[PDB]
């Protein structure tokens, strides 16, 4: 019901950047919620970031400080800026969101996801 | 003036059953259809749905209809992804597809025109194509499909519909991320139905009617709406799909009483105008389609009902979005209407009743010479 298409994964040197797209579309209406998680071919999966619809971000330590999360409502579109890339950064990143089927559950992993993309730095 | 009561009787057996525009008993069959094909063209696109071919959680499965009336949209997305199907959750592909092929039968047959209750050997043919995307998507594979090289196969079955055999070609086609003309750049499969042969009568419709209502009913998933800026509202905007428990009582009730006044109609046939018991027979049958049909039309009735079902009625599943398209028609905005014509059935059904006085009195006399006769 809801689609999710990432875009901006790449090759990138230590201490570079990177900001990943997400172009999100179907039934936007129903979401509370937009995300990204990642997993490392070895590492279990992350929440790397969220942001709910008041505008209230959620970032993993281990990325806060160095990673923004964002979203340009009129496009449909969610960002993610990573800012001073370590290698252990390496990994697919999932943009994701959370349907309103979730609403009183506050653990509860994200129920839409795209199909990943990869940024080894 | 037996038979004069006679003539009478096969006269409006005739308007009853070899009729349609003027048929009480048409237009009964037809509100009773296009109510329920109104109500999935109103809900659909509010539903989720997803997981694998066993109705398993999938982290990657993204399953798309088409022809169908979702949000924006002629597809119908089933991409809910991480949570197993089931009771208010989300519908499993299983049953999407149960209700997709009932759905895809009636939008073509409707399209093509219901004949007249008498007229029962119709056949039409049906397509319809869906996709599956995601590593891990095993919708549209061999298991779930039939077809052995899901790159270009292609295999020709014979089912059963209604009793009748249907010859069904499947295909399968893989359009590679790369592929000259895939915008969306990723991986698909492509599997295309051809139904040649379908039963297309009053009948066999309201068992396709009965089975996408009933699949609905049954999986009852989760759904969430958006509502209008203008206009009626929905109110809650969230739950699960058998939750419109007085919508689904009223279809169903209309599919029976449809159902019920089919099942008349061989009455008729098997006694075409001591003879006395055929009279009766035929006599009464009549008398019980016109009581059906007025029923299946009190049972939608907007001055029959009340807040909450007759909104939903008045507001949304006696309406099309639809820009200003025939019967069998999906765009775009088709969803959160019901595009089923179910404003103007219900007009021509009592219409149709108030143009039917002298023959229910005709019908009425003759049950009276006819039952006299028989004691």
């Amino acid at each position: 019901q809801v689609q999710l298409q990432e875009s901006g994964g790449g090759l990138v040197q230590p201490g570079g950047s990177l900001r990943l797209s997400c172009a999100a579309s179907g039934s936007i209406y129903s979401l509370i919620a937009m995300g990204w998680y990642r997993q490392a071919p070895g590492k279990e999966h992350e929440l790397v970031a969220t942001i709910s619809s008041g505008s209230t971000t959620y970032y993993a330590d281990s990325v806060k400080g160095r990673f923004t999360i964002s979203r340009d409502n009129a496009k449909n579109t969610l960002y993610l800026q990573m800012n001073s890339l370590k290698p252990e950064d390496t990994a697919m990143y999932y943009c994701a969101a959370y349907s309103d089927r979730l609403t009183d559950c506050s653990n509860c992993e994200a129920d839409y996801w795209g199909q990943g993309t990869q940024v080894t730095v | 003036a037996i038979n004069a009561a006679r003539e009478n009787l096969g006269a409006s057996a005739k308007n009853l059953i070899g009729d349609t525009k003027n048929s009480p008993a048409y237009q009964a069959v037809l509100l009773a259809i296009n109510a329920a094909v109104g109500f999935w063209n109103v809900l659909g696109y509010a539903t989720q749905c997803g997981g694998n071919a066993n109705g398993q959680e999938s982290t990657s499965s993204t399953t798309i209809f088409n022809n169908e009336p979702g949000y924006r949209s002629t597809s119908i997305t089933c991409s809910l992804n991480r949570y197993k199907p089931g009771y208010y959750g989300p519908m499993s592909i299983e049953n999407f597809k149960k209700l997709n092929e009932a759905y895809q039968i009636l939008q073509t047959a409707l399209n093509k025109g219901l004949p007249a209750l008498k007229e029962n050997n119709g056949t039409v043919s049906v397509t319809y194509t869906y996709t599956c995307s995601g590593e891990g998507n095993d919708n549209c594979s061999k298991k779930a499909t039939g077809v052995s090289d899901q790159n270009g196969g292609t295999k020709t079955k014979t089912q059963t519909i209604d009793g009748k055999t249907v010859t069904t070609t499947i295909s399968s086609k893989v359009v590679d991320s790369q592929a000259k003309g895939n915008t969306t750049r990723v991986s698909y499969t492509e599997i295309t139905n051809k139904l040649d042969g379908v039963p297309d009568s009053a009948q066999a419709l309201l068992a396709q009617a009965s089975t996408l209502i009933n699949t609905i009913n049954t999986a009852c998933p989760y759904f969430s709406v958006t509502n209008k800026s203008g206009g009626p509202q929905m109110e809650p905007t969230r739950g699960k799909l058998c939750g419109f428990t007085e919508e689904i009582s009223a279809i169903q009730k209309m599919i029976t009483d449809a159902q019920e006044l089919v099942n008349q109609t061989s009455v008729i046939n098997e006694h075409e105008q001591s003879f006395a018991q055929g009279m009766l027979a035929n006599a009464s049958a009549q008398a019980k389609m016109l009581n059906l049909a007025h029923q299946v039309g009190q049972t939608i009735n907007p001055d029959n009902l009340t807040g909450t079902f007759k909104n939903f009625v008045t507001g949304f599943l006696a309406t099309c979005n639809n820009k200003s398209s025939p019967p069998g028609t999906v765009t775009t905005q088709t969803f959160a209407s019901g595009c089923a014509y179910v404003e103007q059935t219900i007009t021509n059904l009592n219409n149709s009743i108030a143009h039917f006085g002298t023959q229910e009195q005709q019908i009425q006399q003759a049950e009276n010479i006819a039952d006299t006769l028989v004691n």
